[PDB]
């Protein structure tokens, strides 16, 4: 009877408006006293603040509501959940112009609050004009944040047309964040654009800025895949041949198998032996019998070829 | 439209067929077929059945290549994706050179692939055929690719058999990304290094697989097999 001495206490404890215009103001007044007191008890404590505003809009709107959030924002500027709550309550009564100033204030007041930035444009799309979104999106790029700032800027440029601005925006992103993924992200846009000439010169530009130490092994296959789209045999071979020379032991094997995959498409099985024999020797061999076992493999490869 | 246009064409050409019996007909048949050209996707594919019909009687007519040139005029006219089913409707008999005609499909269906490789096999191009299996597998990934790959292995091993280790070895290497281990192991024991194969069976990662390895190890002599079990323990059935 140990667990039953506790559960028997819970079940025992378990079993155990408005008229006129004048009388409502009394009711409405006393709830104001209630709220104001809870603020004096706790200067900061945003639950009591946020609540207080919400409550005033439903009843009245404007001053009492729009003061209280402003008043509470003086107590803590950099509380994001107050920022938002205050914004939403404007647009629930539809005054956008009111909010667009207030949205700017935050943006300025704190630039590394991504939640503000995305939420700044999102309103813009529902609102309408797209030229506002760009000037906003441009001044976020002067803080030069991250890919996910850029790509949300470009997917505005894709949802709607004008695909020459998008390309120049792609160029900017390359300069600020120069890494490989970005360069191949640029080529994506020329694929849907359908400008095979325009693709190549972009891929060329990538080799200029990077240099030997900066480029990946992945870069050259991302090149090669495009040549399978056009089915050009002249480009394919000379890319692989050239690309193989910069990586050696660092990133060799992965590139060779992609070279043979092409030769499978297009007497001419010379590199079939060279890719296999290089991969056979490339197989590490720690010990005496392991290296001697590999000697049987590459010697048979040398014998047949 | 489909069956309406299809019966309309079959009946018109039938009228030119009874006309042909009357010696009254191929020209008017070309006219009604031209009306079929005037007809206006699976519905359009039925129109492709109409083209297949005008071509059918056209070949039955005694001008095989002349009609093939026409169906080719249509598919070349398509040079869309829906038309490709008509191409399979066309390339299937276009064979009776055809290689590029077939590859046009690759620009835009594993059964079709194995079929085409079987064509070249019938012509015994051999190595060219293996290439096709290279081109298939770059497409379909580890699912359909297996459906290609099991026949491709059984065949290519059947070809060179043992004229060269490294190439086929590499081919299993590409391949590897369960039965594959068994084909491969079967290869190694009678061509490649043996212990290497035993290492491969060891690399498998099931009771049947454990049973096999033990068998091949016994084939290399008794001592390993007792050793194998210790590996085996790590199923109560085990």
């Amino acid at each position: 009877x140990x667990x039953x001495x506790x559960x028997x206490x819970x079940x025992x404890x378990x079993x155990x408006n408005i008229t006129d215009l004048e009388e409502l103001q009394e009711f409405q007044g006393r709830k104001r006293k209630e709220f104001e007191d809870a603020i004096r008890r706790n200067r900061l404590a945003m639950g009591h603040w946020m609540r207080y505003g919400q409550w005033e809009l439903d009843q009245k709107e404007f001053a009492r509501a729009r003061s209280v959030f402003e008043r509470a924002l003086d107590v803590d500027s950099t509380y994001i959940p107050l920022w938002l709550k205050y914004i939403e309550c404007e647009m629930k009564n539809r005054n956008i112009n009111h909010a667009r100033n207030l949205f700017d204030r935050a943006v300025t007041q704190l630039p590394r609050v991504d939640k503000l930035w995305y939420k700044y444009v999102y309103m813009e799309e529902m609102l309408g004009n797209i030229t506002g979104c760009r000037q906003v999106f441009e001044r976020w790029l002067k803080w030069e944040p991250d890919e996910n700032c850029w790509m949300s800027y470009i997917r505005m440029e894709r949802r709607y047309h004008e695909n020459e601005r998008a390309r120049g925006i792609y160029e900017r992103f390359v300069v600020v964040h120069p890494e490989v993924t970005n360069w191949l992200r640029w080529a994506r846009f020329e694929e849907e654009c359908g400008n095979a000439a325009n693709v190549r010169q972009v891929y060329l530009a990538a080799i200029d800025a990077l240099g030997q130490e900066f480029l990946n092994e992945r870069f050259f296959i991302a090149f090669a895949k495009f040549e399978i789209r056009q089915k050009e045999y002249e480009r394919a071979r000379t890319i692989f041949k050239y690309a193989i020379d910069f990586m050696p032991r660092s990133k060799s094997m992965e590139l060779y198998k992609e070279y043979t995959h092409f030769e499978k498409q297009f007497x001419x099985x010379x590199x079939x032996x060279x890719x296999x024999x290089x991969x056979x020797x490339x197989x590490x061999x720690x010990x005496x019998x392991x290296x001697x076992x590999x000697x049987x493999x590459x010697x048979x490869x040398x014998x047949x070829x | 439209x489909x069956x309406x246009x299809x019966x309309x064409x079959x009946x018109x050409x039938x009228x030119x067929x009874x006309x042909x019996x009357x010696x009254x007909x191929x020209x008017x048949x070309x006219x009604x077929x031209x009306x079929x050209x005037x007809x206006x996707x699976x519905x359009x594919x039925x129109x492709x059945x109409x083209x297949x019909x005008x071509x059918x009687x056209x070949x039955x007519x005694x001008x095989x290549x002349x009609x093939x040139x026409x169906x080719x005029x249509x598919x070349x006219x398509x040079x869309x994706x829906x038309x490709x089913x008509x191409x399979x409707x066309x390339x299937x008999x276009x064979x009776x050179t055809t290689r590029k005609l077939y590859d046009r499909v690759f620009e835009l269906t594993p059964q079709v692939v194995v079929n085409y490789a079987n064509l070249l096999e019938e012509n015994a191009y051999f190595e060219d055929s293996f290439k096709i299996y290279e081109r298939g597998v770059a497409l379909f990934s580890y699912p359909v690719a297996f459906e290609l790959w099991n026949l491709y292995l059984t065949k290519f091993v059947k070809r060179y058999q043992g004229t060269h280790m490294e190439r086929t070895r590499d081919l299993f290497e590409q391949a590897l990304e369960k039965s594959i281990y068994l084909l491969y192991a079967d290869f190694e024991e009678k061509f490649g290094k043996a212990k290497r194969s035993i290492s491969i069976l060891e690399k498998a990662a099931l009771a049947i697989y454990n049973v096999l390895l033990v068998k091949v190890a016994l084939n290399y002599g008794v001592l390993a097999t007792r050793t194998v079990y210790e590996k085996a323990i790590e199923x109560x059935x085990x």
